[PDB]
């Protein structure tokens, strides 16, 4: 699963912030997905 | 929340007939999550027992 994010929600970087992400099928629970973000360490880093 | 700070105490010193203030410093545990530290909501206890 892959996100992009565009101009708006780009605009600057999640820290010290909460994120949650949401799946949500036709049929069966939804997974629900959670992190409290630190400052980010790399290019890519390792949020949960 | 952790102590994350030493305790320091204040006096009349060298008198040391009066007490003046107590400070410490506080964070949340192990960078788990965030803590309401509103007087309203929140309370301080203090005993010399």
């Amino acid at each position: 699963v892959m996100i992009l994010f565009g101009p708006g929600e780009a605009t600057n970087v999640f820290q010290y912030e909460t994120v949650t992400i949401q799946i949500t099928p036709n049929i069966g629970s939804p997974l629900t997905i959670s992190q409290y973000i630190y400052q980010p360490d790399g290019k890519v880093t390792v949020i949960g | 929340l952790s102590l994350s700070g030493n305790v320091l105490y204040a006096v009349n010193y060298p008198t040391n007939t009066k007490s003046y203030w107590m400070y410490f410093t506080v964070s949340p545990s192990s960078g788990v999550s965030s803590v309401d530290l509103s007087p309203s909501t929140t309370a301080i206890s203090f005993t010399a027992a």
